[PDB]
């Protein structure tokens, strides 16, 4: 029953959601720590935040300077790793972020490295003060937290056995991923779309999207992985929206082939430039397919958002599908 | 002519089967008879215990006695060590050097290797007391564990076993204490407690890891066979075994003049192996090097090298001779050639998996003596001062970087005479090699 266990694999760039994703499809159908992980992903949100308030180049003012005090525990509390989880931080961490410099510096966090999910959990910290809410699955799914090494997680659907393989993404963890290239149904390829405004932290240079991007034709034209035909699961679309419907950034910042670029035929309330910016990253990835096609492997684009759950079992299910389709050989 | 092409058939399939155990020779020829990978034979191996050998004082003796009469020695010596080894349930892997290992219960489960240790305490008096009628001392390292058994490359298979258990064994052998045995937890919990054996090593080897040392379907047959000893075997070794004289000559050898050697390592290997529970035991990592040795090897058949003959593959070393088949210096200039088609091979193969290898090179040139050291098992075999100076300038090399003996041409330029190594027979300071220009 070899074959009848559809194993497959996520590959992509640091924090482009498969963790995510993972989690969300776990929840969709198959504590302590956890709260831990939430208030930890706090901390350091609010740490970066506060430490690129002055690291920044072009310096950004604070709205008080009653908050300046604040701001010295915060910069004193920086280099300290302890655990420590008092409601005077938190009343501080309030403080600071009613203030209108911490929210441009959020506004202006394109320039350093923060994580995602901070403005959600910049919301939560009046009934994270309390500590003992218990953490609704929106807030389980917006958690973070890394991964290195490679996981296997068991799948059950349509009376059939799935596997579920999540690897890291960094660059010191892209030698593993050939622990796991053979005799693998297919590959679920994500990478974070709203990210394409942030470059890596591995490097401090490169996009974190054209470093998914370079990392994706290494895949597809892998001399190994010929026939498998990947699938494409782009994360991160709703902040995308978001982004470019604030209008501060856009695609021809990094790409102004996106400016030359134009809507394609296959569209599907909306805005004309969200749609052709998630259209045009994938035909880019469609690009890269075809040009580097052999005619054995094929890739079936398909828009995901680990947040979401009704996007997230439409597409599961049309991923399904495509999984059961390949599965027989045909 | 049926029972005469049966009894040939019989003759060439034993001749092979002296070699390259049955349960893999099957998977090869059903594979024969009619894939996202190059494809390869281990399967995983659980209770072996690995028996070590090598001589403390070869740099003791290589240089007092010609190559000829140490390959005499070494042949009987090592023709006691292979018989008095097939009567204790023991199969020998491979000979490099004058290093020497064998393990327990591979193709089927077994234990009692303590047996094997004090026979070879046993065979090491004996040898001792032959040379004597120099220092040829010699350290027993055994480990017991887990192995992947299997065969590597598409030209000159030959058994080989890898793991985390035999680099143990390596380094308990490595350790040292001549004529004793190194005896660590994972051998005394197996075989027994009532054995009297000491607290073991105080501190040789390095503080890692903590080892506690303490009629046409006749026809078809026929030809499946012949193709499979032209895939493992020399041609004029495998017809001179394949008819009579296999045992009645003891020693099949031949000096040679105007020969060059040749050794490639790959050192960050080592970094790359993990033995963890999703990859099933490394399989994937010893997948990889067998794509790495598949590439060489489909590097060596082109027709731009054609007197250069591979001999044998250690860990990730690949050692080629040249001059072996006479039929000028040219044959030097594409052994260069050699080694710089390995080096954008291996680059080629970092580019398309996702770390970082490079190559240790050492080129020498001088007389050696090759001949065939195991009448039972055939192995091609090279040896002489050449030999050890070609280890040693590997050995003690830079990685990326093609050391070369002194210069004998200048078709294609090299860099670097300051190097000035102390070396192990004496100081030394020849160039580097680079490309072309
Ligand atoms: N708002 C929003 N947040 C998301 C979305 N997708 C993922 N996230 C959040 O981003 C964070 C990063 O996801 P994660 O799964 O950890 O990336 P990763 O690729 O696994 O990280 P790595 O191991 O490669 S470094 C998660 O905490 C998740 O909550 C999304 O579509 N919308
Ligand atoms: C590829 C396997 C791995 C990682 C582990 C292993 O068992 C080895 O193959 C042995 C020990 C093993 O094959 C026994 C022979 C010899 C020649 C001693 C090998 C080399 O030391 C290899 O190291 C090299 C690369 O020289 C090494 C150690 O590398
Ligand atoms: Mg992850």
């Amino acid at each position: 029953v070899y074959r009848a266990t559809h194993r497959l694999l996520l590959l992509g760039a640091g924090e482009s959601g498969k963790s995510t994703i993972v989690k969300q499809m776990r929840i969709l159908h198959v504590k302590a720590t956890k709260v831990q992980d939430i208030k930890n992903n706090l901390k350091e949100a609010i740490e970066t935040i506060v430490a690129a308030m002055s690291n920044l180049v072009p310096p950004v003012e604070l709205a008080n300077p009653e908050n300046q005090f604040r701001v010295d525990y915060i910069l004193s509390v920086m280099n300290v790793p302890d655990f420590d989880f008092p409601p005077e931080f938190y009343e501080h961490a309030k403080a600071l972020w009613e203030d209108e410099g911490v929210r441009a510096c959020y506004e202006r966090s394109n320039e350093y490295q923060l994580i995602d999910c901070a403005q959600y959990f910049l919301d939560k910290i009046d009934v994270i003060k309390q500590d003992d809410y218990v953490p609704s699955d929106q807030d389980l799914l917006r958690c973070r937290v890394l991964t290195s090494g490679i996981f296997e997680t068991k799948f059950q659907v349509d009376k059939v056995n799935f596997h579920m393989f999540d690897v890291g993404g960094q660059r010191d963890e892209r030698r593993k991923w050939i622990q796991c290239f053979n005799d693998v149904t297919a590959i679920i390829f994500v990478v974070a779309s709203s990210s394409y405004n942030m470059v890596i932290r591995e490097d401090n240079q490169t996009n974190r999207l054209q470093e998914a991007l370079n990392l994706f034709k290494s895949i597809w034209n892998n001399r190994w992985l010929r026939t498998i035909s990947v699938i494409l699961f782009l994360n991160k679309q709703d902040l995308l929206a978001e982004k470019v419907l604030a209008g501060k950034s856009k695609i021809e910042d990094y790409f102004p082939e996106f400016a030359r670029y134009t809507t394609p035929e296959d569209a599907t309330g909306e805005d004309p430039r969200v749609t052709r910016a998630k259209y045009f990253i994938r035909d880019e990835f469609l690009r890269i397919s075809t040009a580097s096609g052999d005619g054995r492997h094929y890739c079936y684009p398909h828009f995901t958002c680990a947040v979401d759950t009704e996007n997230i079992r439409r597409v599961f299910n049309d991923c399904r599908d495509i999984i059961q389709r390949m599965h027989l050989r045909q | 002519a049926r029972l005469r092409l049966e009894t040939e058939n019989q003759r060439q399939e034993r001749l092979v089967l002296s070699v390259l155990p049955r349960f893999v020779v099957l998977e090869m020829i059903n594979d024969m008879t009619n894939h996202q990978f190059h494809r390869i034979y281990i399967h995983r191996y659980e209770n072996v215990s690995i028996l070590f050998a090598d001589v403390k004082g070869f740099t003791n003796l290589s240089t007092t006695l010609s190559a000829q009469e140490l390959v005499r020695m070494l042949n009987e010596l090592f023709a006691r060590f292979d018989r008095l080894a097939h009567e204790h349930h023991c199969l020998r892997i491979k000979i490099l050097g004058d290093c020497y290992y064998c393990v327990s219960g591979l193709p089927e489960p077994r234990q009692d290797h303590a047996h094997c240790c004090v026979e070879m305490g046993l065979s090491m008096i004996k040898t001792i007391r032959y040379v004597r009628s120099h220092d040829v001392d010699m350290r027993i390292g055994i480990h017991s564990g887990s192995v992947l058994c299997g065969v590597l490359g598409l030209r000159k298979w030959q058994f080989d076993v890898w793991s985390w258990d035999v680099d143990i064994a390596n380094k308990l052998e490595s350790g040292g204490i001549p004529g004793r045995i190194h005896i660590s937890k994972a051998t005394l919990d197996c075989l027994n407690g009532d054995y009297n054996v000491e607290e073991g090593h105080g501190k040789e080897r390095n503080e890692f890891l903590r080892k506690h040392n303490i009629i046409n379907e006749m026809k078809e047959l026929r030809e499946h066979n012949e193709n499979m000893l032209r895939n493992i075997l020399p041609s004029h070794v495998a017809r001179h075994f394949l008819e009579k004289d296999r045992d009645n000559e003891e020693l099949y050898s031949q000096s040679y003049d105007a020969v060059g050697v040749m050794f490639a390592s790959i050192p960050g290997f080592a970094d790359f192996y993990s033995q963890t529970e999703m990859n099933n035991q490394g399989v994937e990592c010893l997948r990889l090097l067998n794509e790495i040795i598949a590439d060489f090897d489909e590097l060596l058949g082109e027709d731009r090298f054609q007197d250069i003959e591979k001999i044998k593959t250690i860990g990730s070393t690949y050692m080629a001779v040249s001059g072996l088949s006479p039929e000028k210096w040219g044959h030097l200039c594409a052994l260069a050639d050699f080694s710089l088609a390995l080096t954008e091979s291996i680059q080629e193969i970092n580019k398309h998996s996702f770390n970082n290898f490079e190559l240790r090179i050492g080129i020498s040139h001088g007389s050696v003596v090759a001949g065939v050291i195991g009448a039972k098992k055939p192995q091609y075999d090279i040896w002489g001062k050449t030999v050890n100076l070609a280890s040693r300038m590997d050995s003690t090399g830079v990685s990326g970087r093609i050391q070369v003996p002194e210069e004998t041409y200048l078709i294609l330029k090299d860099q670097g005479f300051a190097f000035d190594y102390r070396g192990e027979i004496y100081v030394k300071g020849i160039s580097e090699q680079e490309g072309k220009i």
